[PDB]
């Protein structure tokens, strides 16, 4: 879902 | 002489940097799930018998000032060293709870010169964290 | 008799330069955990490099991100090796  | 000595007392240690909550005035994300991935490192690494350390949301100065300290330990009974960054990131830098670091300043500390106790002694430094803003879009195969 | 100073170093990015690196809200960062579990499985017979290898076909193959906005959505990874070593590694 999320990035870094 | 093709494997490095790994049969000292101690196998070595293992700092794991965890940062999920960044200030307001960083525009940060949370990054939810990175507790897990400091769990199940801990549990990975206890197996493979190292000391590990973990450390949680820390700022610019602190993360600096730890890996300081450790680099100025005592290493000689040691086989090796580990260091888990996961947090925000750039290309080279590493992202405190309150602001960036480069990761070359980090390293700088374990090099052959200014730690003499890991001198020909393998340092890892695994890192999770991103390096820009490029998407892979991928290709079939 | 002497070594480089920036010898015996090794870098595991969980991305390659300039990309973004994905992770998932419940289990965690594609490459800890897939990291996690190629040691678990391999590091017992396997060296550390052969080891991230398996980490790094694990990460590009068995995952995609998934996101409401296309513009984040069915993108891959590919973690990123670098080492400055001199010898194998083995833990054990």
């Amino acid at each position: 879902w999320e990035h870094d | 002489d093709n494997s490095y000595k790994m049969d000292y007392p101690e196998m070595g240690l293992c700092i794991i940097i965890n940062n999920k909550n960044f200030h307001k005035s960083t525009g940060m994300t949370s990054r939810s799930g990175t507790d897990v991935d400091a769990a199940n490192l801990r549990e990975t690494f206890r197996n493979l018998k190292y000391e590990v350390r973990n450390k949680n949301d820390l700022t610019r100065e602190e993360i600096v000032e730890l890996m300081r300290d450790v680099s100025k330990e005592d290493h000689s009974k040691r086989s090796s060293f580990v260091c888990v960054l996961l947090s925000h990131g750039e290309e080279g830098i590493i992202f405190g709870t309150n602001g960036p670091v480069d990761l070359k300043k980090i390293t700088n500390f374990f090099r052959g010169d200014r730690c003499r106790s890991l001198t020909g002694k393998p340092k890892l430094f695994i890192i999770q964290a991103c390096r820009g803003t490029e998407l892979d879009c991928g290709i079939e195969t | 008799h002497k070594i480089p100073v920036e010898a015996d170093f090794l870098y595991a990015y969980s991305t390659a330069p300039g990309y973004y690196s994905w992770r998932n809200s419940k289990d965690g960062s594609w490459f800890i955990q897939s990291l996690c579990a190629m040691l678990k499985q391999y590091a017992d017979k396997l060296e550390f490099m052969h080891i991230l290898t398996r980490v790094n076909r694990k990460v590009a193959t068995e995952f995609e991100s998934f996101s409401f906005d296309a513009t984040f959505h069915a993108k891959k990874q590919i973690p990123c090796i670098v080492s400055m070593l001199t010898k194998e590694l083995y833990f054990y």
